[PDB]
């Protein structure tokens, strides 16, 4: 499968979330989602075909993830925007009022800007700390799925948030939405990842 | 909250 982020992927026949970025450790290939998606060993699947297992994940607490991926996959650099791509820079990060969009198999990309980090997301599993928080709307299924500014910088992978009964906070005002990332910089650096770019 |  061409490894995009924003794409779907289910983990062992059941739930879906989307792919967060594409990433390498050594000659492994992998892409960062999030940690509520899996547990270690669960399978990942892309349009019905195996593709590779979770790794590592930490859930609660923080909530990440790497699935290793088989040599067959093919790693792109790229953040899926409907029909184009947005492709991967580097990870600066963008501080508080920037401009970032998210990409996710439930409501595709939306955009929005950072309003405050280090922030707590109280989940029924338990206290997950340190999440930057933006204005960008988002669904069930949208989980790992990438944060990224236009110019390419690649922030994190979707969390969690406040969702009304239709699934998704896109029909509620953005002064009023509160979409959460996990960071990717201490992914990157836990796992001892590199992210690939173009 | 709730994570997705």
């Amino acid at each position: 499968a061409n490894i995009v982020g924003g794409i779907e992927y289910s983990i062992n026949n059941a739930s879906l979330c989307s792919v967060g970025f594409s990433v390498t450790r050594g000659a492994t290939k992998g892409f960062v989602t999030a940690g509520h998606c899996g547990t270690v060993n669960a399978t990942a699947r892309i349009g019905g075909a195996v593709v590779g297992t979770f790794a590592a994940r930490v859930f609660p607490g923080n909530d990440r993830a790497w699935v290793s991926l088989t040599s067959a996959q093919t790693l792109l650099p790229r953040v899926a925007n409907g029909s184009s791509f947005v492709t991967v820079r580097g990870s600066t990060e963008a501080a508080v009022g920037a401009a970032v969009c998210r990409s996710g198999r439930t409501t595709g990309y939306q955009c929005g800007t950072i309003t405050a980090k280090n922030v707590t997301a109280n989940y029924a599993e338990g206290a997950v700390r340190g999440l930057t928080q933006g204005n960008a709307c988002m669904g069930r299924g949208d989980s790992g799925g990438s944060w990224i500014t236009s110019a390419g910088q690649a922030q994190g992978v979707m969390s969690g948030g406040n969702v009304q009964s239709n699934g998704n906070n896109c029909g509620i005002p953005a002064s009023q939405r509160s979409s959460l990332f996990e960071r990717l910089q201490p992914i990157l650096s836990q796992y001892g990842l590199s992210l690939v770019t173009g | 909250a709730a994570p997705l």
